[PDB]
């Protein structure tokens, strides 16, 4: 822990630009794997309706599919309105 | 239509200014006046002789790195995908390899101009 | 601040896209009639222009299938004036 | 080969909805909540039939329901709606953000005089189910009969008869 | 099979290395002054430049 | 007419090619390839790809800027050749334009021409699609899929560019 | 492929971009999606020798959609005939075809 | 060159070839060739002398032109079929360009002028890659597009290759130029049987690689690059001259050696397809190859050419060259005819 | 096959004929290789953009990436040719005889 601290001080004294570069890049690779908010970025992208939501023909056996847009069934974006 | 008319106007104004420059003034042309400029003494050789490029290696590397901007510029659109884990992995992989290329040339004295 | 405002911007985008999704059934219905009306007008005019050609069959399909094939720009605006053809082809790309 | 069949101009005649894009966008959220069934019926027909000629009748009920929707706004909410879509019409991008105060006045009139509740965020993008008596198309692509597959080769795998039979080789 | 065309052909070097060509480096000669801002007015510095 | 803008740009595209294909001084050849790159961007940009058109122009503007520096160092002579100074250069330049003229002359007169393939002279606008897209650019959505769909393409191109830097240093080392 | 490492390993390296009727971003369809699908489904598992003759109808429609050779010839004849009639004052264009 | 960089560049050459063999998409096939050319050239420039610079430049110019024609074929094939799959091409013009692009890469006649010169200008080890490994990728593509290849075009290139390769090899005293013209002639046999039975193309390629790799390994052991340099081998390594004799006789197609198998199987497939005039012409023209292999045996093993005094100093040192797989390759290149029915594993 | 494809395919043929007829400069021939890549890029982009082949839209970009590698590689060889003879003339590249 003494010899490694010598290396860090030496580079911090001679290549401060590179020390900042590697430190910045290290955070880019590490933080996403740890942030609890990374999963919401995936959900927001999936929740953006670029295409038309083509309706499903009702065969009478689709209880989890809403009949009207304002029905309780179907995915909800309540989480997004608070995120 | 608008863009083309905007371009025509800009280069028409530029052209008309040049035309006025050559036809409005009084001219007195003779040989010594139009000789090449070399601080007062006649140039010793032709300006068309070879001119060594000491940063030739860095210029070739610019061709390879200038193609990374083509691959990197789609990132704002790439971030809109539902495959963020894959997209972020390949975005960082592509940038990192671009950095390893810089590190290799830097360490091998590739960015130093030839003597 | 930047990530809080961008998050609000994503919700304003979903609202904007849902406005389109509410209108698309009306826009699609209008577009279908508009395309069919134009094709018929070309068919009523191909008959008069091509009445004397020996082997011509008015309205013949170039395809073996009887499936609906989306008309391309030439078929839809084959005989119309160049002014409307110019806007239907390069109108979007040129609108700046 | 064959003649392309087209509807007559009388089959395509219908009362158009002559309102600008700013009018439609101002009423889109309420329009998609009230006129859902005829809309989703027509939109199921297009994706199943894949032919605009097979959904003209459904396409007219979209127009009929949109007109009745605006007639109800014209009877009760005429003034608040006009202010709302005038302010949306002003922006180049027709942004909703810049007309919240005018949107509130339009939303409260319909809520009281018509009972219309604005859909929440994400409601109109839901995939919904529609009941229809129109039969499911059987051959929407007008495909021919697929060629018969090659006779499959199956059975016990015995050793090569007399080996490779390559010239003078015994094995 | 010798012919007239291949009469002046000679076998390549035993190690594939041809002699380097006679030095033809063409340095660029430039008058740096006298009429030059950094020449202090009356200096004619004739410089051989490579790049 | 502006309905033939794509065709008119493609004629300049060929003329630029005859500019550097006749091979004058690479200084003037580089200019010819810039003109072709500029009009080539225009042609692609009129088919719905703005990123592709602007990108190829951007890449070739930097490509010919390095070529320009290499021309003043290693591809220069006392009298750089222009399209008129040499019979071989002039001969190939006039020949290229004449063939372009005849092809352009026949296609606009007969509305057809048969050279290897069969070409149609009605106009490029007759093949465009009559339907609109949604709220996105199809070209932009396809290019942005390189990172979600093109995982294998990103690896090979990324490795190729890396090795490209290693190779050029090896070739130019000289020892 | 000469060596089919993809198929055995179950990894999709480049098959996702081989045809235009495959899955696309945001389910954006190609202009000739139906024609390509029909030709691909007709000629599946029967070899190219048979498909070259038994799925000739689908492949000719597919090529018609791709390059529109027959449609442009048909448009050329109608346009050419209309000019001949107009050049000799024998046909009056309608208003909706002029303005 | 740094040993680690040499290894990395070597693996990049293989990766390019492997990408071509596993690719089912045309774009990836093109990427494979581009990666292969990018990595091969630095191995040609390794010794950094003017002849190696010329060889690399001629190689780059030829390969770059071929890759342009191959991309033109892919795009034309895209316009007429709307798909990128690596299978039979759907346009005759696309087939001709792709066939010619693959002919330029292989060095078939009349696109052969670079092969004799590039091989002469690079070391023996680099030449071995050029004439053995660089043939795998183009042959991989021909194997998959042969149904659409014009029969006249492919058979014309094969016949010209067998003729030019045989004639060109007669007027040569440089071993690298002898091996170069021998390679062109053997390409003809591979592509002549391609329309009839692609399996026999693989057999001839495998046997050609083994024999060719054996010759370069033995030339590499003694650092011999000329006929006369090889003529001193009997006075240093007598065993090596016997192995050269057996391998050269095998390359000439003489039974009972291994190299007779590819000719024997290629004649069988062509005669089954009622092709009689061509196999007979090909076999007879191949006697040109056997003549300048016999001329190498005469000056190498069957006679004893004059020596030089300093040769006595070389008797006191062993061979330190690696000579990897040479004992195995020489046996496979001479005694495999009894195992000929094993060609079925290639199917 | 519209009238635009004629000019684009003619551009490729002009650059191909330009590449196969050397005058003196190796740099003049390198420009013809970069010219051919430009034609292929335009021809591929047109076909892909017109057919709404969404995923193929990245192919033209991947075509430019490997055109730069070749262009850079060709320039690197041109440096070494120039360093050996003082010019980029192709007639000096004749030490090796066929
Ligand atoms: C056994 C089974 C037999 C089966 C028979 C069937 C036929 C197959 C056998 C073919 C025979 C091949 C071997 C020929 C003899 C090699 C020549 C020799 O003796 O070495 C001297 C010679 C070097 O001597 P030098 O010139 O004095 O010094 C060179 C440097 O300057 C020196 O600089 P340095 O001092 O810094 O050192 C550099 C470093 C460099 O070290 C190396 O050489 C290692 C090279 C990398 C090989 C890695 C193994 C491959 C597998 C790796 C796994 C991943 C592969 C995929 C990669 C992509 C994925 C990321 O060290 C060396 O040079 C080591 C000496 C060379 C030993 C080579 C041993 C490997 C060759 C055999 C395997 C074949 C590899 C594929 C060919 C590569 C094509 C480019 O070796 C070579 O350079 C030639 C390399 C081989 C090229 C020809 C290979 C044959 C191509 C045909 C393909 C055959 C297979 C497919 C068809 C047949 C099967 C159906
Ligand atoms: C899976 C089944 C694979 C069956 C092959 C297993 C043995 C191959 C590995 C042995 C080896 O090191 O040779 C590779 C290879 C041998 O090349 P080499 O230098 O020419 O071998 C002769 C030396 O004098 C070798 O002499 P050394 O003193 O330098 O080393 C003695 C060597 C002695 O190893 C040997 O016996 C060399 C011969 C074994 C390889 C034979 C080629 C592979 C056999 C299949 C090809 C024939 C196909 C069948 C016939 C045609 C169709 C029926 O014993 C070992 O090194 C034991 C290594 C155990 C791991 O060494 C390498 O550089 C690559 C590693
Ligand atoms: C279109 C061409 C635009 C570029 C014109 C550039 C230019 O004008 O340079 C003058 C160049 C340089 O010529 P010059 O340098 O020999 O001298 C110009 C003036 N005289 C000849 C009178 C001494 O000359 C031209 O090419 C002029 C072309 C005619 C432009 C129209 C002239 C109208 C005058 C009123
Ligand atoms: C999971 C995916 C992410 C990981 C990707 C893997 C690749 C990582 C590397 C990508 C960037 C490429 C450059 C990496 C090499 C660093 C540059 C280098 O080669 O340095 C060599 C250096 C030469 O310099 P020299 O002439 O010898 O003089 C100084 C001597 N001390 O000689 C030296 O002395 C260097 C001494 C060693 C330097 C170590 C550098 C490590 C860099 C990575 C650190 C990242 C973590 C730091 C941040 C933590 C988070 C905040
Ligand atoms: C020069 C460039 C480099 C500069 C240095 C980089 C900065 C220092 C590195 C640490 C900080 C990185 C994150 C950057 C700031 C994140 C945004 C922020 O700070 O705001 C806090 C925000 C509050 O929550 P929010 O929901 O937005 O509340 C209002 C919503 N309307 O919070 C959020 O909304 C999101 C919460 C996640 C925050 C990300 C960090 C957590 C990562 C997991 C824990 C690991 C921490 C690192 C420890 C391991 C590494 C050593
Ligand atoms: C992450 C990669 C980590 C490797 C280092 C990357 C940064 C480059 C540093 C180069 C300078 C250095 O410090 O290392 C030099 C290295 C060791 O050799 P040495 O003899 O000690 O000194 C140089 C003598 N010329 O000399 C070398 O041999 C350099 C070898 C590396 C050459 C570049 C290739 C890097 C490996 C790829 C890393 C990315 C993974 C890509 C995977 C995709 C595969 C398809
Ligand atoms: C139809 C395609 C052919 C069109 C004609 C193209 C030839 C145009 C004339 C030409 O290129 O020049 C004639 C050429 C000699 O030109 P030149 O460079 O002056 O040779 C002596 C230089 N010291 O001599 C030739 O090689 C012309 C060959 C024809
Ligand atoms: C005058 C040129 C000419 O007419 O030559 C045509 C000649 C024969 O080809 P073809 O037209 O198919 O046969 C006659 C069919 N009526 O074919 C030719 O000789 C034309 C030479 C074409 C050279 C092609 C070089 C390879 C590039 C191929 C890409 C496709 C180029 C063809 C389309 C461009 C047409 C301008
Ligand atoms: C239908 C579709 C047509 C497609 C083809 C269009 C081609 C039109 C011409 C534009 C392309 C120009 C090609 C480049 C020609 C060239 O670079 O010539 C080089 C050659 C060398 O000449 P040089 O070194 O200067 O010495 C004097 C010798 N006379 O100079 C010469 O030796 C003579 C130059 C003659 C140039 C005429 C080339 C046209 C014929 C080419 C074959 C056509 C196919
Ligand atoms: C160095 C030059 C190389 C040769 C270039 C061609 C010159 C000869 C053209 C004669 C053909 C002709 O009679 O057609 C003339 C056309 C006019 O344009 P259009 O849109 O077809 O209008 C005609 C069709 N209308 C009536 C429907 C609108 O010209 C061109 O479009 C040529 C391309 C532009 C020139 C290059 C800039």
């Amino acid at each position: 822990a003494e010899r490694v601290a010598a290396f860090l001080k030496n580079v911090w004294a001679k290549e401060p630009v590179l020390v900042a570069s590697f430190a910045i890049a290290g955070l880019a690779v590490i933080l996403p794997t740890l942030s609890p908010y990374t999963k919401y970025s995936l959900m927001i992208n999936r929740a953006t309706p670029y295409n038309y939501p083509v309706p499903l023909r009702d065969d009478g056996n689709m209880p989890d599919v809403p009949s009207h847009p304002q029905d309780p069934q179907g995915p909800s974006l309540e989480w997004l309105k608070r995120l | 239509m608008n863009l083309m008319l905007a371009l025509l106007t800009n280069f028409t104004l530029a052209t008309l200014l040049v035309i006025i420059a050559f036809w409005l003034p009084q001219l007195n042309v003779y040989s010594e006046k139009t000789s090449p400029y070399e601080c007062g003494f006649d140039p010793m050789g032709s300006a068309r002789l070879p001119f060594s490029m000491k940063f030739f290696l860095v210029a070739i590397t610019f061709l390879l790195f200038d193609l990374e901007i083509a691959l990197l510029l789609p990132l704002p659109w790439a971030s809109q995908t539902a495959n963020l884990n894959t997209m972020l992995t390949m975005a960082l992989f592509l940038i990192i390899l671009l950095a390893v290329s810089l590190a290799y040339e830097w360490t091998q004295k590739g960015l130093e101009w030839t003597e | 601040s930047m990530m809080k405002w961008n998050r609000e911007r994503r919700r304003l985008q979903i609202e904007d896209f849902e406005a389109r999704i509410a209108l698309m059934p009306l826009l699609q219905a209008e577009k279908d009639r508009r395309v069919l009306q134009m094709l018929r007008e070309n068919l009523e005019e191909e008959a008069t222009v091509m009445k004397d050609v020996p082997g011509w069959k008015v309205g013949e399909s170039v395809f073996h299938t009887t499936r609906w094939v989306t008309p391309m720009m030439g078929e839809l605006y084959g005989l119309r004036a160049s002014e409307e053809v110019l806007s239907a082809t390069y109108g979007f790309i040129w609108y700046t | 080969p064959g003649i392309v069949e087209l509807p007559s101009l009388e089959d395509l005649k219908v009362q158009e909805v002559k309102v600008s894009s700013s009018v439609l966008k101002a009423a889109a959220h309420h329009y998609g909540a009230q006129c859902d069934k005829p809309n989703k019926e027509f939109m199921l027909c297009r994706w199943e039939e894949k032919d605009p000629r097979r959904c003209l009748e459904e396409g007219k009920l979209v127009n009929q329901c949109a007109l009745e929707f605006f007639r109800q706004i014209k009877r009760h909410c005429a003034e608040p709606f006009t202010e709302y879509w005038t302010c949306i019409d002003y922006s180049g991008l027709q942004l909703f953000r810049r007309c919240r105060k005018q949107q509130a006045q339009f939303d409260e009139c319909v809520l009281d005089k018509l009972g219309w509740v604005r859909p929440d965020l994400g409601d109109l993008s839901k995939v919904t189910k529609v009941k229809t008596d129109r039969p499911l198309p059987e051959n929407p692509y007008h495909s021919r009969a697929r060629p018969e597959p090659n006779p499959e080769v199956e059975g016990d795998l015995k050793p090569a008869r007399h080996g490779s039979r390559l010239f003078f080789w015994t094995m | 099979y010798p012919t007239k065309e291949t009469a002046h052909w000679k076998p390549p070097p035993w190690n594939d290395v041809d002699p380097p060509k006679d030095t033809l480096v063409s340095n660029l000669t430039l008058n740096f002054g006298p009429q030059h801002p950094a020449a202090h007015g009356v200096l004619r510095l004739v410089m051989e430049l490579s790049g | 007419m502006m309905l033939y803008i794509v065709f008119i740009l493609s004629v300049i595209f060929v003329m630029g090619f005859v500019g550097f294909s006749s091979k004058p001084s690479p200084i003037y050849g580089g200019l010819g390839l810039i003109v072709s790159g500029g009009v080539g961007c225009g042609i692609v940009l009129n088919f719905g790809g703005s990123f592709l058109g602007l990108m190829v122009f951007l890449i070739y503007l930097g490509g010919m800027m390095v070529v320009f520096g290499y021309t003043t160092a290693m591809a220069t002579e006392q009298y750089p050749e222009i399209w008129l100074s040499n019979k071989a250069v002039l001969g190939a330049f006039v020949t290229g334009l004449l063939m372009e003229f005849f092809m352009v002359y026949y296609v606009l007169k007969d509305k057809e021409v048969e050279v290897v393939f069969e070409f149609n002279g009605l106009g490029d606008w007759v093949i465009y699609d009559t339907g609109d897209s949604g709220f996105f650019s199809e070209e932009a959505m396809g290019i942005a899929a390189l990172y979600s769909y093109g995982t294998w393409l990103v690896i090979v191109t990324g490795w190729s560019l890396l090795i490209g830097v290693v190779v050029i240093m090896e070739i130019t080392r000289g020892n | 492929p000469f060596f089919d490492v993809q198929k055995r390993l179950g990894v999709d390296l480049d098959r996702w971009m081989t045809i235009q009727s495959a899955e696309q971003p945001h389910k954006i369809p190609s202009r000739c999606h139906a024609f390509e699908k029909e030709w691909i489904e007709c000629a599946h598992g029967i070899g190219s020798i048979r498909a070259e003759k038994e799925c000739k109808i689908e492949f000719e429609d597919f090529r018609e959609c791709l390059l529109r050779q027959k449609t442009m010839k048909r448009l050329h004849a109608i346009r050419r005939q209309r000019e001949k009639l107009i050049k000799e004052g024998k046909y009056t264009p309608p208003p909706h075809h002029s303005g | 060159m740094n040993p680690i960089i040499f290894i990395i560049i070597l693996l990049t050459i293989m990766l390019g070839t492997i990408i071509v063999m596993i690719s089912s998409h045309w774009l990836l096939v093109w990427i494979g060739f581009e990666m292969n050319m990018l990595a091969i050239i630095p191995i040609m420039m390794k010794n950094h002398n003017p002849r190696a610079t010329e060889a690399s430049t001629k190689y780059f110019l030829t390969q770059s032109t071929a890759s342009m024609l191959l991309m033109m074929a892919v795009i034309i094939n895209l316009m007429f079929s709307g798909q990128w799959t690596v299978m039979k091409l759907f346009n005759p013009m696309a087939s001709m360009l792709m066939t010619m692009a693959l002919a330029m890469k292989l060095g078939m006649a009349p696109f052969h002028f670079w092969v004799p010169e590039v091989t002469q200008g690079i070391p023996l080890s680099s030449g071995l890659i050029l004439l053995t490994w660089q043939k795998l990728a183009p042959m991989s593509v021909l194997y998959q597009i042969f149904p659409s290849i014009n029969l006249n075009l492919i058979l014309t290139l094969s016949v010209l290759s067998i003729l030019i390769g045989g004639w060109g090899g007669l007027n040569q005293t440089q071993l690298r130029k002898i091996m170069a013209y021998s390679s062109i002639a053997h390409m003809g046999w591979m592509t002549a049987v391609l329309p009839y039975n692609p399996t026999m193309t693989l057999l001839n390629l495998i046997i050609y690689i083994i024999m060719t790799s054996t010759m370069f390994t033995m030339f590499m052991a003694n650092s011999t690059t000329t006929t006369l340099s090889l003529s001193h081998t009997w006075n240093k390594t007598p065993i090596m001259t016997v192995l050269i004799l057996a391998t050269l006789l095998s390359m000439g197609g003489l039974p009972p050696l291994s190299g007779f198998m590819p000719k024997w199987m290629i004649i069988q497939e062509m005669t089954k397809n009622n092709s009689i005039i061509l196999p007979t012409f090909m076999a007879i023209t191949a006697l040109l190859n056997l003549y300048f292999y016999m001329r190498l045996t005469y000056s190498t093993t069957l006679t004893m050419f004059p020596s030089t005094n300093n040769m006595k100093m070389k008797w006191q040192f062993p061979l330190m060259k690696k000579m990897t797989f040479l004992p195995t390759m020489v046996v496979l290149s001479t005694m495999m005819l009894p195992l000929t029915p094993m060609l079925s594993v290639l199917e | 096959m519209s009238m635009v494809y004629m000019n684009i395919m003619m551009a490729f043929t002009v650059s191909l004929v330009g590449l196969l007829m050397y005058r003196s400069h190796l740099m003049s021939s390198l420009l013809c290789l970069e010219g051919m890549m430009l034609s292929l890029f335009v021809m591929a982009a047109l076909t892909i953009l017109n057919s709404h082949f969404t995923l193929a839209s990245m192919m033209p970009i991947i075509l430019l990436v490997f055109a730069a590698c070749e262009a850079a590689l060709g320039l690197s060889l041109l440096v070494m040719v120039s360093n050996t003879y003082g010019t980029d003339y192709v007639q000096n590249l004749n030490l090796l005889q066929c």
